[PDB]
């Protein structure tokens, strides 16, 4: 969706439609997001 | 009867159900036609003596 916010995470309404069901049959029980870095310790 | 469907499918979604769980309407697994069904026409008969 178009925002233009960058925190406060805005109001109203917007669904997430699906995008793959990923056919797996893994267990989770851990999660770590992997984000990117600016490196430019 | 396979009428040609007004609804708006999805590009996700493949049926669409009524308030009772029958489908009113299927997604053509060979294109991507949207048919809406509704059912066979059926009525009582009544006999004017
Ligand atoms: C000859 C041929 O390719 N027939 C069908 C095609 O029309 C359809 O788009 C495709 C996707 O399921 O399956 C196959
Ligand atoms: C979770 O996944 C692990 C795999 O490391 C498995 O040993 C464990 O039995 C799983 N637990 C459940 C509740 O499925």
């Amino acid at each position: 969706t178009p925002i233009n916010l960058v925190r406060d995470l805005p109001q109203g309404f917007s669904a997430l439609e699906p995008l793959v069901d990923l056919p797996i049959g893994i267990n989770i029980t851990r999660f770590q997001t992997l984000l990117a870095l600016h490196r430019s310790s | 009867v396979l009428t040609e469907s007004n609804k708006k499918f999805l590009p996700f979604q493949q049926f669409g159900r009524d308030i009772a769980d029958t489908t009113d309407a299927v997604r053509d697994p060979q294109t991507l036609e949207i048919l809406d069904i509704t059912p066979c026409s059926f009525g009582g008969v009544s006999v004017i003596t």
